[PDB]
């Protein structure tokens, strides 16, 4: 399932007017406008691969990159992007499907030259996505990657070399990856034929661009390509309330899946849930009485509503009565020793609910476990699963229970007949995470009314000001959002 | 394994004590405080008199006590009455994951 | 108080065997590793073997090794040895035993049954 083959000067062609995109998503009409930005010079030498002899190599990724192909028949599917491409740092692979277009942010190990059988496995997938699919006429698209957001522009348009012309590109995709690019490399379909491509890399310039009546770009002058064009810049020529409104609550968080769990773990074989890319209501959780303690350290129990963080995490125990107490920041008592022990610097939460009704029996449930002999103690988010004979004499146990060799593992009794102090309480804790990256979880946003005709303040979508509205007859570009 | 020997019998005066012996006791750092000594009745089922060579167990008066030293374990009466009418097994450790026990010492007052 | 009970009297033949039982009452059945004895009718006790009633695990003496096997039941906490290679020096009073250290093996066995008479 990893074939390799390869059996082999390239040209470089004129690119006249081409890969100017929309720099922002405001509506301006019939302005010269000036803008400072990475754009594809004028009159540059693209370069033109066919590499179908085979052969797919890997480019740099300057900048940014600018990518254009004219192959009717599908062949070209997807591209891969990283930066050691070998098993060892994140990866992104946006293959495309007939009626799909996935896209998987993993930990990827590519064969020598990958084609549609491309990778051998998959650790840790750490973003998804899906929706329509993004694919003689040209079709050409613009990458680029700054603080941490991938963002993709594309067109297409028909025609009949790259034409002459001038065709504006407009926002497709921005993604909150977060890692680091610097080398990428296509990737064609074998059931072939000749492929054809074109190659280009961005350069900070300077533009002048003229927006027509309706809002659409339809000429640009570069700012250094002619003596002459240089002067054409220098010219510039060829309270009674407040509202908040904000978008639609859809994508809620999945927390059903934890507290609502048909059987739970032992303590000491915990288990976790990493949870991201959603937006949690902390106070639903919270205004309830099924939970008798919802201790939270680090934080204020009624200010989760107005905090983003990058992370959060999910551990879940049954334990047994009065040992509730010993899971806090620096605490102890042969429970938070050798099976879960919590950091000194904790910013999380601790819920913990009876659950007698559940996990008894008349005879007995004997199905949860805990740790009681261990060599050292455990470092925190530390866990154990061995089962070693724990040796407390000279002799080695050579695996065999018996006079200085115990078994380090008891079982809890549950009865529906012990007091409290010793009947089940189930156990979950959350814990934040904070780090170098774009936030994704976050807390509801409300929204208030509308009212028109009226002197009020306003804050649509964080734009905040003051001022009347009143129904208008402009027609706004899809994507465009501001106005101005 | 071992095989501890004891007298297979002694006596005493009422008043007097008794030193009811034993010996083979495995003899080693790790493993040393493992001697046990029960006490038997006729058509009865035995009972614990001292664990952990000296270490004594609640219901049993002080008069019972314990002792080792080198190889041997050793028992010590005093006050003897006409209950002390009994059979004393000695107890101990035999290497390989197993116990022993003693032949026993019948213990007689006379009256 | 802790209470040991075992079953009644068997009388078998030398092809036969034996199951002996043994119920526990009044503490906590698995924290204590549990002794088997045996008394000739007029001689001395003789050690057999334990049994660890948490995992199950057991170690025996190597005379016995062959015909000997224990076994538990937690549920209703009960504790079952069987022999099956009875003979003529095999007729005896079998007791149950409890030892003192809760997750440790030691042979200070404090508190017994009651003995079962199998007159093979
Ligand atoms: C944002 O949501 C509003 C209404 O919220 C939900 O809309 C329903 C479809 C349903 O999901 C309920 O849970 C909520 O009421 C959307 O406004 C509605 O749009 C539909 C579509 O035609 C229309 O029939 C309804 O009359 C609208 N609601 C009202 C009160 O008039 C709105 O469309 C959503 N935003 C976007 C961008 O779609
Ligand atoms: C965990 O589940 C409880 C119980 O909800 C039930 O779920 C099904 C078993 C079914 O019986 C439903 O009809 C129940 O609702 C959740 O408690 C519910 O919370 C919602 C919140 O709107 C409330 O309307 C219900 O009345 C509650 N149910 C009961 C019985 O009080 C609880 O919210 C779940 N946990 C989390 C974190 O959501
Ligand atoms: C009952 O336990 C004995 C333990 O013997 C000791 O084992 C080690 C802890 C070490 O201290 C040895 O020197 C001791 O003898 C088991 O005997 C050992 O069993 C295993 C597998 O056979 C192995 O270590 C040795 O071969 C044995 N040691 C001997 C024969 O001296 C014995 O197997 C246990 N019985 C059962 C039924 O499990
Ligand atoms: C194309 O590849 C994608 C990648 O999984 C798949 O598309 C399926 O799309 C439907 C509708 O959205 C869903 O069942 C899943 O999203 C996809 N299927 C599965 C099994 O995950 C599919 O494998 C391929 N075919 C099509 C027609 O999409
Ligand atoms: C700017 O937008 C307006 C309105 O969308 C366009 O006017 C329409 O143009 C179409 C096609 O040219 C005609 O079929 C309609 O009859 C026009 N409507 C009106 C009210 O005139 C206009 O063409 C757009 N301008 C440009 C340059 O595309
Ligand atoms: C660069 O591009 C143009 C193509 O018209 C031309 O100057 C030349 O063929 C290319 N290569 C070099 C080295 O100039």
């Amino acid at each position: 399932q990893c074939v390799n083959l390869t059996t082999r000067p390239p040209a470089y062609t004129n690119s006249f007017t081409r890969g100017v995109y929309y720099p922002d998503k405001v509506f301006r009409s019939s302005v010269l406008h000036s803008t400072q930005d990475l754009f594809l010079p004028f009159f540059s030498n693209v370069t033109w691969f066919h590499a179908i002899r085979f052969d797919n190599p890997v480019l740099p990724f300057n900048d940014g990159v600018y990518f254009a192909s004219t192959e009717k028949s599908n062949i070209i599917r997807g591209w891969i992007f990283g930066t050691t491409l070998d098993s060892k740092t994140q990866s992104l692979l946006i293959v495309n499907n007939a009626t799909n277009v996935v896209i998987k942010v993993c930990e990827f190990q590519f064969c020598n030259d990958p084609f549609l059988r491309v990778y051998s496995s998959a650790n840790n997938c750490t973003f998804e996505y899906v929706s329509q699919p993004f694919l003689k006429n040209l079709r050409e698209f613009v990458f680029k990657n700054i603080d941490g957001y991938f963002k993709i522009y594309s067109k297409h348009t028909p025609i009949n070399d790259l034409p002459q012309g001038f065709s504006a590109l407009e926002p497709l995709v921005d993604l909150p990856i977060g890692i680091n690019i610097t080398r990428f490399q296509t990737l064609l379909a074998l059931h072939a034929g000749a492929a054809a491509y074109y190659v280009g890399y961005l350069q900070p310039r300077t533009f002048l661009l003229k927006y027509n009546e309706n809002g659409t770009i339809t000429d640009a002058v570069d700012c250094a390509l002619d003596p002459l064009s240089e002067t054409k810049c220098t010219l510039k020529s060829f309270p009674t309330e407040s509202i908040v409104r904000f978008p639609n609550i859809t994508n809620l968080c999945p927390f059903g899946e934890v507290f609502n769990a048909t059987r739970f773990a032992s303590v000491y074989a915990w288990n976790r849930k990493r949870i991201s890319n959603c937006v949690a209501d902390y106070s639903v959780l919270y205004n309830s009485a099924s939970f008798s303690t919802f201790k939270c350290y680090g934080v204020s129990p009624t200010k989760l509503n107005d905090l983003c963080f990058t992370n959060v995490y999910a551990d879940s125990f049954v334990i047994r009565g009065d040992e509730v107490r010993q899971i806090a920041p620096g605490q102890t008592g042969k429970i938070a020793d050798y099976n879960y022990k919590l950091p000194d610097d904790f910013t999380g939460c601790v819920i913990a609910w009876n659950s007698n009704n559940l996990d008894s029996k008349v005879g007995g449930n004997y199905n949860y476990l805990y740790r009681l002999f261990r060599k050292s103690n455990l470092k925190p988010f530390e866990r154990d699963i061995s089962t070693e004979i724990y040796q407390a004499g000279s002799t080695p146990c050579n695996g065999v229970e018996g006079f200085n060799c115990y078994f380090p593992l008891q079982s809890y009794g549950f009865q529906p007949t012990n007091g409290v102090g010793y009947q089940p309480y189930r156990v979950v804790v959350l814990s934040f995470e904070l780090l170098h990256a774009p936030a994704t979880v976050c807390g509801p946003k409300k929204s208030t009314n509308l009212v028109k005709n009226k002197c009020v303040n306003f804050n649509f979508n964080g734009l905040t000001g003051t001022g009347v509205l009143t129904e208008s007859n402009k027609k706004f570009l899809p994507f465009q959002q501001f106005g101005r | 394994q071992s095989a501890l020997t004891q007298p297979p019998s002694a006596s005493g005066s009422p008043g007097q004590s008794v030193t009811i012996s034993c010996t083979g006791t495995r003899s080693d750092v790790d493993g040393y405080n493992y001697v046990s000594w029960y006490q038997q009745h006729p058509g009865k089922a035995p009972k614990l008199m001292i664990y952990e060579v000296t270490k004594r167990p609640s219901g049993v008066p002080d008069r019972f006590s314990g002792s080792k030293s080198g190889n041997t374990a050793s028992l010590t009466v005093s006050g003897l009455q006409a209950e002390d009418e009994a059979d004393y097994y000695c107890s101990s450790y035999a290497g390989i994951n197993n116990w022993v026990f003693g032949g026993g010492t019948k213990l007689t007052v006379l009256g | 108080e802790v209470q040991l009970v075992q079953s009644g009297a068997e009388v078998k033949k030398p092809g036969a065997s034996v199951k002996v039982s043994c119920k526990a009452s009044g503490y906590t059945f698995t924290d204590h590793y549990i002794h088997w004895v045996r008394q000739a009718p007029g001689q001395g006790l003789e050690w057999m073997g334990w049994i660890n009633p948490n995992s199950g695990g057991t170690n025996y003496t190597q005379k016995f090794k062959g015909r000997v096997t224990l076994t538990r039941d937690r549920s209703i906490s009960t504790a079952y040895m069987d022999l099956s290679r009875l003979r003529s020096d095999d007729t005896a009073v079998y007791y149950c035993a409890k030892d003192v250290p809760p997750y440790i093996v030691s042979g200070w066995l404090d508190c017994w049954g009651q003995g079962t008479l199998v007159t093979v």
